[PDB]
C-alpha cells in the first residue's frame, strides 16, 4: 500500500544519502539494507497492480550495484541524484 | 510486545541490539533463537533471571555497537526452546518487527553547562540511534528536588530534537536531580527509553 | 556567451525562471523552451508566460499546471536570431523549492512550567517541510535556534515569567520530499510575556 512504500521509501532514503556521503568522502552494510527495502518496494507496487512502479524499484537496486563500480563521476552524481529523486516522489505522492 | 507469542516482550535499540524478556515442570536452561527472513544468520542467547517471574537475554547482532544489523523491513522470528529430558523443547515461537518495538539507550554524558542563581542549561549526549530514526528525536526530562520523590517530580517535554534544556523559576542555594529520556515517534510504536543516570546540581547561592 | 538561466520553485505554486539581460551589449531578447525527462512524452514548450525588463524578456514563469517536480526538467534558452546561440541546462526541481514563509503561528500552555509553539504550512504539505525555530527573551539576547522536522510543533520546557519571549520560524523543503538548502522568509513573529 502506499502509506507502506513511503514509510519504507523514507528509510531507503537515509540509505541512499548515506551511500551518497560515502561515495563522495560500512558501504557494503547500508547498500545491502538498501538493496532489501527495494526489494520489499518492489513486492508491494506488485501486489497494487503498478508494474511500472516495480520497475522502478528493481531498476534503483540494480544502479546501486553499479553505483560502487562506475568510473565517471558526473554519472555517479546522475544516478544518486535519480534514486533520490524517485525515493522523494514516493515520499511526496 | 510481540504479536505471535503472547508473555514475550522484545525490544530493539535501533542498531544491533535485541532484549527480550520473559515472563513466567520448570526446567534448568532455556535458550532464545531468532531468525530473520531476508538475512541468512540465526543468532543465540541464554535466559538469565532478572527479576520474580522474569528473564531476560541480549541478542548482540552485529560487530559495531552502531551497525545497522536491521531494517525496517526486517523479520525476524523469535523462539524460545528449553532443554528437558529428552532436549530442546520448543516453547514458544513468536513474529518480532525490530522498528515496531524500539526502546532507545537511555541518555547518557549529563552535564551542567551553565549555572546561575536561578538558570541552569544541561546537555546530554545520545548513542545507537539509527540514521532511520534519528530525525524524529524526543526527549522528556524529570526536575525533582533532593529528597523528593521522582514520581513527584515534574516531567517537562521536549517534542524535538535539542538534547539541551534551559531551566528557569530556580530556588537560590538548592540542589537538584535530573533524568532525561529518548523516544522517535514516526509510528509511536515503540516505547521510552529508561530514564538517564541522574544529574544532581545545586543552584549557586542568593 | 548567454546568460545562465536560474530558476526557483515558489512554495510548489509557479515557477520564475530568469537570466541576466545586461550581459549582452544589445539586448538580444532570448527565448526559453522547456520540457522533461520522460519517454514518449517528450519535445519541448515555448515559455507561455515571458518576464520583461525594458521591454525585452527577462524570464519566464511556469505556473503549477506545467510543474513536474520528480521529472528531470530540462530548460534551453535561445537566441530567436541565431539558433546555433542556444544554452540547455538539466535542474532537478524538487531542489530548487523556496516554502511560503509559516503562518498560523499559535502559543498554548501545555503546563504551568512550559509552553507550545504550533504553526502551518500553505501549500506544500507538512510532512515534507523542515523548519527552524528562533526564539529569544527580554534580553534582546542572541536568537537561540535549532532545527525541527516534518513537524509543525516546538517545545520550551521552562520559561521565565519575568522575561518576554519572541518566537519566529522558517520552512524549508528538505531532506524526504526535496533536497533544497533555501531557507523561507521569516514568518511574523509571535509574542509571550
Ligand atoms: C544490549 O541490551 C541490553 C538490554 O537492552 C537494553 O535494555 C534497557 C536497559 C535499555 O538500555 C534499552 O535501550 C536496551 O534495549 C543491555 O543490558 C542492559 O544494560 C543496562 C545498562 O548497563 C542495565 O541497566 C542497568 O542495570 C544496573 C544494574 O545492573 C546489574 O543488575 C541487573 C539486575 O538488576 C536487578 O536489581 C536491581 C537492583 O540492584 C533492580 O533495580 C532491577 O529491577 C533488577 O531487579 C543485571 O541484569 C545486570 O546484568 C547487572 O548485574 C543498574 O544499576 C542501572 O541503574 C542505573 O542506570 C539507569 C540508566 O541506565 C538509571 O535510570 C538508574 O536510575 C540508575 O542510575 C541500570 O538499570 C540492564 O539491566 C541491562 N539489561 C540486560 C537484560 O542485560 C546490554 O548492555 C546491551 N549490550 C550491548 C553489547 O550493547
Ligand atoms: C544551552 O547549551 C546548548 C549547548 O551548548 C546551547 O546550544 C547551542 O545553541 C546555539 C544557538 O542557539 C548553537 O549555535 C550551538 O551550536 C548550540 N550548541 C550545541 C552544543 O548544540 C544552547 O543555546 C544553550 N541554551 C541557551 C538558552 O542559550
Ligand atoms: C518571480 O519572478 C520575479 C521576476 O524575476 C522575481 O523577482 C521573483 O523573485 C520570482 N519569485 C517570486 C516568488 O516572486
Ligand atoms: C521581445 O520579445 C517579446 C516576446 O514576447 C515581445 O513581446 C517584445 O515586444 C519583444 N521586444 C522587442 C523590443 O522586440
Amino acid at each position: 500500500p502506499k502509506k507502506k512504500i513511503q514509510l519504507h521509501a523514507e528509510h531507503a532514503l537515509y540509505d541512499a544519502l548515506m551511500i551518497l556521503n560515502i561515495v563522495k568522502t560500512k558501504l557494503e552494510d547500508y547498500a545491502f539494507n538498501f538493496e532489501l527495502i527495494l526489494e520489499e518496494i518492489a513486492r508491494l507496487f506488485e501486489s497494487g497492480d503498478q508494474k511500472d512502479e516495480a520497475e522502478k524499484a528493481k531498476r534503483m537496486k540494480e544502479w546501486m550495484k553499479r553505483i560502487k563500480t562506475t568510473a565517471s563521476e558526473d554519472e555517479q552524481e546522475e544516478m544518486a541524484n535519480a534514486i533520490i529523486t524517485i525515493l522523494q516522489s514516493w515520499i511526496f505522492s | 510486545a510481540v504479536k505471535n507469542c503472547s508473555h514475550l516482550e522484545c525490544f530493539y535499540n535501533s542498531r544491533a541490539n535485541v532484549s527480550c524478556m520473559w515472563s513466567h515442570l520448570n526446567v534448568t536452561t532455556c535458550h532464545v533463537h531468532a531468525k530473520s527472513n531476508l538475512r541468512h544468520w540465526n543468532k543465540t542467547c541464554e535466559l538469565t533471571l532478572v527479576r520474580q517471574a522474569s528473564w531476560a537475554c541480549n541478542l548482540i547482532l552485529g560487530s559495531f555497537p552502531e551497525s545497522q544489523s536491521l531494517t525496517s523491513v526486517d523479520l525476524l522470528d523469535i523462539n524460545v526452546v528449553c532443554w528437558e529430558e529428552k532436549g530442546w523443547r520448543r516453547v514458544k515461537t513468536c513474529d518480532f518487527h525490530p522498528f515496531d518495538n524500539l526502546r532507545l539507550v537511555a541518555p547518557h554524558s549529563l552535564q551542567v553547562l551553565h549555572i546561575d542563581t536561578q538558570r541552569c542549561n544541561i546537555s546530554w549526549k545520545v548513542s545507537q540511534v539509527s540514521h532511520y530514526i534519528e530525525p524524529y528525536l524526543e526527549f522528556e526530562a524529570r526536575r525533582r528536588l533532593l529528597g523528593h520523590s521522582w514520581e513527584d517530580a515534574s516531567v517537562l517535554s521536549l517534542k524535538q530534537r535539542q538534547q539541551w534544556l534551559f531551566l528557569e523559576m530556580l530556588i537560590p542555594s538548592t540542589s537538584y536531580e535530573v533524568q532525561v529520556r529518548v523516544k522517535a515517534q514516526r509510528n509511536n510504536t515503540g516505547t521510552w527509553s529508561p530514564w538517564s543516570q541522574p544529574l544532581t546540581f545545586r543552584t549557586r547561592p542568593a | 556567451p548567454l546568460p545562465e538561466v536560474q530558476c526557483f520553485v515558489f512554495n510548489i505554486e509557479y515557477m520564475n525562471c530568469t537570466w541576466n539581460s545586461s550581459s549582452e551589449p544589445q539586448a538580444t531578447n532570448l527565448t526559453l523552451h522547456y520540457r522533461y525527462k520522460v519517454s514518449d512524452n517528450n519535445t519541448f514548450q515555448e515559455c507561455s508566460h515571458y518576464l520583461f525588463s525594458k521591454e525585452i524578456t527577462s524570464g519566464c514563469q511556469i505556473q503549477k499546471e506545467d510543474i513536474q517536480l520528480y521529472q528531470t526538467f530540462v530548460v534551453q534558452l535561445q537566441d530567436p536570431q541565431k539558433p546555433q546561440r542556444r544554452a540547455v541546462q538539466k535542474l532537478n526541481l524538487q531542489n530548487l523549492v523556496i516554502p511560503r514563509a509559516p503562518e498560523n503561528l499559535t502559543l498554548s500552555n501545555l503546563s504551568e512550567s512550559q509552553l507550545e509553539l504550533r504553526w502551518k504550512s500553505r501549500h506544500i504539505k507538512e510532512r515534507c517541510l523542515q523548519y527552524l525555530v528562533q526564539y529569544r527573551s527580554n534580553r534582546d539576547r542572541s536568537w537561540t535556534e535549532l532545527i525541527v522536522n516534518h513537524e509543525p510543533r516546538f517545545s520550551l520546557p521552562s520559561v521565565d515569567e519575568l522575561k518576554r519571549y519572541t518566537f519566529r520560524v522558517r520552512s524549508r523543503y528538505n531532506p524526504i520530499c526535496g533536497s533544497s538548502q533555501q531557507w523561507s522568509k521569516w514568518s511574523q513573529p509571535v509574542h509571550w510575556g
